[PDB]
RNA sequence: CGAUAACGAACGAGACCUUAACCUACUAAAUAGUGGUGCUAGCAUUUGCUGGUUAUCCACUUCUUAGAGGGACUAUCGGUU
RNA sequence: GAGCCAGCGAGUCUAACCUUGGCCGAGAGGUCUUGGUAAUCUUGUGAAACUCCGUCGUGCUGGGGAUAGAGCAUUGUAAUUAUUGCUCUUCAACGAGGAAUUCCUAGUAAGCGCAAGUCAUCAGCUUGCGUUGAUUACGUCCCUGCCCUUUGUACACACCG
């Protein structure tokens, strides 16, 4: 299934806690700034980031 | 050994090979009325051989009453004219 | 060959000891909005028509 | 200087490779015609792009495709591909894009095949059997 | 004078920083060259049973070898060429040149 | 109509297959009308193709293979027993010989005729298994429009196939007239008999 | 195309060295019929006899079978290359020799004795009903004895 | 590593693994697939008003 | 308009040439026709027993031509194939390269080939005119 | 996901690595190809088509390889929770 | 008879490997040469199945090729209980397989051949490679077994208790 692992949730969480004014709801620019503020040593690890924080930040946005 | 088969017998079929007048003089009038003619047509409906058959074709599509819509081998393909 | 001609409108769920059949809502066409609830083979979903060798029986369940 | 372009066309293992640009009218394939593919019922099957559109779309240009790799039907898939790209890479380069789009339109909506390629890669074999999946044979007794 | 140098490692990155230095020490002293022809990685394969005995199931293990050979075209005179051969050995990394 | 030429010559006949309509080499795959509103939706016409070889990628989900042309389905079933594997190319050539077997007798489109004769001998009501335990028993219902289609054309391609093996009768032509038979519905056709035998033994078991 | 009526030259049988030969069948497999000739032989000398292969055997005129069986039993005569022959440089002459019909079973019956006499593994082999060749005959072959 | 030791009764095995930390690895991977880092973004103090300051 | 043997079909052009050949005179015979088995593979001769020389002929005329360079080697891959080992699996297996070495060295003889450098054979001038003018005349031939 | 005398953790899974697919975007290359020039063969010659040619050179990397890289995260939309 | 298209991969230095070409031989094979330490030459591995034309004819028959007989070559110090290959001849079971039972959900099954491992010679074996390419499900626990929980137990070499 598409579920995913506690550290793609745990990061994004930890991402969504202390940037949310500085990321937004396109993955693609969470994808182009989270290579470099977070240091990940695996590119589809990135990815899944991104898109978890991309589905809380449209959670964050309404309600 | 055991078989689960029977195995009798057939009538051992005596098609044709060769021919004579009354079988060609036989053929040239009842192959028409036939409006789907092919080697296994000739076999099962005239008792011929079927190298009777395929040379019979080639005679018959030389003078010209069945009209072939495919000539592709191992399967031939004839009306009649009309 | 007198058949009934009905639409299956809801999947109910498979049944058979093995999986092997359904259970599906099915309305006749003649005379519509009379329903009944019959069993299938084949694969099915909504909408979908089926030939009826007789209309007056419904099988609840199976095993 | 000449209006040309260079696309290919992919396959299991065939490259289909062609050269489209101003002539007068002609298509080959190997050095030889479009009518001598040689399955002799995968030739209707690659005239079937030229067919969709008409032949107005090749009034004055001329193809040349060159092709190697994997089987007969392979190398057929491969052909209609690339000559399918080609035309619609023309007129991407020269001609509108009105022309262009309504071209790939009718070549999709007929099939996907003949733009997008079909990625089912071969799967390797593994030990225990004959091919992917099927293992040998379980005796017990 | 017409050299070839090639490489024929496996360690991937010891032969591409090779390489690298290699072109650059060669495009700063302005000489001519082609690029760095990656040629074709070659694998061997090893394929044998894991158990040492016979019973067990039938499982088959592949070991590979990954072999990676470059090379490239120079002309300098004879001087330069030698200080060129003696410099740029890396370690893991195979080299030889050739002439004509 | 206009016949148009280029450097390459193209036959006249494939010209006016492109102009008009995508064909076969002749037939017409429009007024092919089914009779069963049924199975409509899982027959496949107003989609023409020259063809009946496709890599349509078709079994990876589940109703695609509906979408599928059904000429394509037949030529599918034919490459079977083993031996017969693959040969796409023997299956499509019988195709395009049984065609035109059966469009020289029974003079309309014979698309029409094995559109109609696959809803003949579409088995409608089958049987299913109780369990018990000790001794099982069966127990009949009901039949998909798409698990008729596919029972029509494996009952439809066996019988041909059987009736083609060990004599004269070649594959195509044997193939042909056992879709002419299931087409008029003759109860001398394999498939019809197979048919109402299941037919029969659902009733008794209803 | 060509076709011609054929009377009363066929016979539905005929007799080819004490050997009932077919007739209403092709004239390279009925001379295949006859023992010691199989399709390559009999392809060969009915080329050699100079004759139609398109032809029946039934319908075949007695000089053309008499011309066939004639190249038959003396084939080195008649031009075949010497390594077609089933008894190529035979143990007793050093000729190379062919065996026909009824001889087959005779020379083959001769030197299987010769070995038998000689005592030789070969010999007892053939004698005890075993395989000769060097066979497995302990897992197959059971549903011979 | 393994290792083989003879005794007078047999043969004892022996096998050693040792997983370093990857932080001071100092050529390879430094750090776990499974380990990321969050980095601290400074807090700024606002702006209080709009306001210049020129070159 | 321009003709080669790629512009024409393949079986048909094969065929018009070696009717063309076995009518044109005196080509080469081996002499051991009618006898061989064309193969180590094949379990009999040939049909056209009188031809198929012409065939073989007309054939390899064509692939030198579209090629380069060959040899009997090449040939012997090229017209071979399935042999059935009996009960054991099909291989594959080589032709008769007497066969091919000698409708070749005819072929030199008729000067449609060559012997060519850097190993083999190739198409002559007179071979390459002689065999795309007889691919003009076959495809007017059926009208 | 959460529920909660449990809190916080670790191994396994996942992550990771290889291989298969995509890149007409970078580095490029007669030990891979492509086009063009000349030399040259054939057919039609009317404009052209099909070829051969490493010392004939000129250019390009789409196919071919490889290196660094990019790309898919179920993206978007609609239901369901 | 013609057409006739792959991919993985292996190769000689103080040795005798892959071997192209041309010449002889029906063929196996022989011969004199060549290229290659390899994207370079073997090799575009011109594979097979396939297609197109004909011959066949429903006939234990041109299906099928065990079984045997004679001869010609190669490998090897040595082939005898035939290494293997080539040629001719002999042409037996076998007419789709009984209770049963195996593997399989996509380029997968299945058909097809190819290289590598073994190796002086010997593939019906294996490991990989590509060529042609389906039908049938998107479910269930009914069979065979697995995982978690609740429950029972006179079980603990643990239901083969």
């Amino acid at each position: 299934g598409r579920v995913r692992t506690k550290t793609v949730k745990r990061a994004s969480k930890a991402l969504i806690e202390r940037y949310y004014p500085k990321l937004t709801l396109d993955f693609q620019t969470n994808k182009r700034l989270c290579d470099e503020i977070a240091t990940i040593q695996s590119k589809r690890l990135r990815n899944k980031i991104a898109g978890y924080t991309t589905h809380l930040m449209k959670r964050i946005q309404k309600g | 050994k055991k078989k689960w088969s029977k195995k009798s017998m057939k009538d051992r079929a005596q098609h044709a090979v060769i021919l004579d007048q009354e079988k060609y003089d036989r053929i040239l009038k009842e192959v028409p009325t036939y409006r789907y003619v092919s080697v296994s047509v000739l076999v099962d409906r005239l008792k011929i051989g079927g190298s009777l058959a395929r040379i019979a074709l080639r005679h018959l599509e030389k003078e010209g009453i069945i009209k072939p819509i495919s000539k592709h081998s191992k399967q031939a393909i004839y009306t009649r004219a009309t | 060959t007198p058949v009934t001609l009905a639409k299956v409108i809801k999947v109910l769920g498979r049944t058979g000891s093995r999986g092997g059949v359904t259970q599906v809502r099915v309305e006749f066409l003649e005379d519509t909005s009379r329903t009944i609830v019959r069993n299938v083979k084949g694969p099915v979903r909504e909408n979908d028509i089926l030939v009826l060798m007789e209309s007056e029986r419904e099988a609840r369940r199976l095993r | 200087a000449v209006p040309s372009v260079q696309t290919f066309g992919k396959k299991k293992s065939a490259t289909a490779v062609a050269h489209v640009k101003a002539g007068k009218g002609l298509i080959k394939v190997n050095g030889s015609p479009i009518t001598l593919v040689e399955p002799e019922i995968l030739r209707f099957k690659v005239y079937e792009p030229l067919l969709l559109v008409g032949l107005d779309k090749f009034s004055n240009i001329d193809i040349r495709v060159r092709v190697t790799g994997g089987g007969h039907v392979s190398q057929v898939y491969a052909i209609r591909q690339a000559i399918a790209k080609g035309l619609v890479a023309y007129h991407q380069k020269y001609v509108d894009e009105q022309s262009k789009n309504e071209l790939k339109k009718a070549f999709t909506s007929y099939d996907r095949t003949l733009l997008i390629a079909d990625s089912r890669r071969p799967e390797p074999k593994k030990f225990g059997g004959k091919g992917a999946r099927s293992r040998f044979q379980k005796s017990y007794r | 004078i017409k050299i070839r140098i090639t490489l024929t490692s496996t360690k991937v990155k010891q032969l591409e920083n090779v390489s690298s230095n290699i072109v650059k020490n060669a495009e700063q002293h302005n000489l001519v060259k082609k690029g760095p022809v990656r040629l074709p990685t070659k694998v061997l394969k090893i394929s044998t049973r894991k158990t040492p005995n016979g019973e067990g199931s039938k499982t088959w293990e592949t070991y590979e070898m990954r072999i990676h050979k470059r090379y490239i075209d120079l002309e300098a005179p004879v001087q330069i060429v030698k200080r060129i051969t003696q410099i740029t050995i890396e370690p893991g990394v195979d080299v030889e040149v050739v002439v004509a | 109509f206009t016949p148009v030429v280029l450097a390459t010559p193209i036959p006249e006949e494939v010209q006016q297959a492109q102009t008009e309509i995508k064909l076969f080499n002749k037939w017409s795959f429009e007024e092919v009308e089914v009779k069963d509103a049924s199975l409509v939706d899982y027959v496949q016409v107003r989609q023409p193709i020259f063809v009946a070889h496709t890599a349509g990628r078709y079994a990876n989900k589940r109703f695609r293979k509906a979408q599928c042309p059904i000429i394509e389905r037949l030529t599918n079933s034919l490459m079977m027993n083993g031996r017969n594997n693959g040969k796409k190319l023997k299956a499509v050539r019988i195709i395009k010989h049984t065609l035109d077997i059966i469009n020289v007798l029974t003079d309309q489109n014979p698309i029409q005729v094995v559109v109609d004769a696959i809803t003949n001998t579409g088995p409608r009501e089958d049987t299913t298994r109780v369990g018990g335990g000790g001794a099982a028993r069966r127990q009949a219902v009901d039949v998909s429009p798409l698990r008729r289609v596919n029972q029509a054309i494996a009952l439809l391609t066996i019988g041909a196939r059987e009736a083609a093996f060990r004599n004269i009768k070649t594959i195509a032509e044997t193939l042909a007239e056992e879709l002419i038979n299931a087409a008029k519905g003759s109860s001398t056709s394999y498939a019809i008999k197979k048919k109402d035998e299941l037919e029969r033994v659902a009733k008794s078991n209803r | 195309s060509l076709v011609v009526q054929e009377q009363g030259s066929f016979q539905h049988i005929l007799r080819l060295l004490n050997t009932n030969v077919d007739g209403n069948i092709k004239i390279v497999y009925a001379l295949t019929t006859i023992k010691g000739v199989g399709r390559r032989y009999s392809n060969l000398v009915c080329k050699k006899a100079d004759v139609d292969l398109h032809k029946r055997a039934g319908e075949l005129t007695q000089e053309e079978l008499e011309r066939i069986v004639q190249i038959m039993q003396n084939p080195t005569h008649y031009k075949i290359p010497a390594w077609f022959l089933n008894r190529q440089n035979d143990i007793t002459d050093g000729k190379d020799y062919h065996t026909l019909a009824n001889n087959v079973e005779s020379k083959l019956r001769d030197d299987l004795e010769r070995l038998k006499k000689i005592r030789a593994h070969r010999g007892i082999r053939h004698f005890w009903g075993l395989r000769v060749r060097g066979q497995h005959t302990k897992t197959t072959g059971r549903r011979r004895a | 590593a393994t290792r083989h030791v003879l005794m007078r009764q047999g043969v004892l095995g022996i096998k050693v693994k040792i997983m370093r930390d990857p932080a001071k690895s100092r050529t390879g991977p430094k750090a776990l697939p499974d380990a990321v880092t969050i980095i601290e973004p400074k807090e700024e103090e606002p702006i209080l008003a709009p306001s210049v300051k020129d070159y | 308009p321009g003709v080669s043997v790629r512009d024409v079909a393949a079986q048909d052009f094969i065929n018009a040439y070696a009717s063309f050949l076995q009518r044109q005179g005196k080509l080469e015979v081996p002499g051991y026709v009618d006898i061989v088995k064309t193969s180590s593979g094949n379990e009999m001769p040939p049909q056209d027993a009188e031809g198929w020389f012409y065939k073989r002929a007309a054939s390899v005329a064509r692939h030198i031509y579209m090629r380069k360079q060959v040899g009997v080697g090449k040939l012997n891959k090229l017209y071979g194939g399935a042999k059935s080992r009996g009960v054991r699996p099909y291989k594959h297996i080589d032709a008769s390269g007497s066969i091919n070495r000698k409708v070749l060295q005819a072929l030199e003889k008729i000067g449609i080939v060559e012997i060519s450098p850097k190993g083999g054979r190739r198409i002559s001038e007179n071979g390459q005119r002689d065999l795309d003018r007889i691919a003009a005349q076959t495809l007017e031939e059926d009208e």
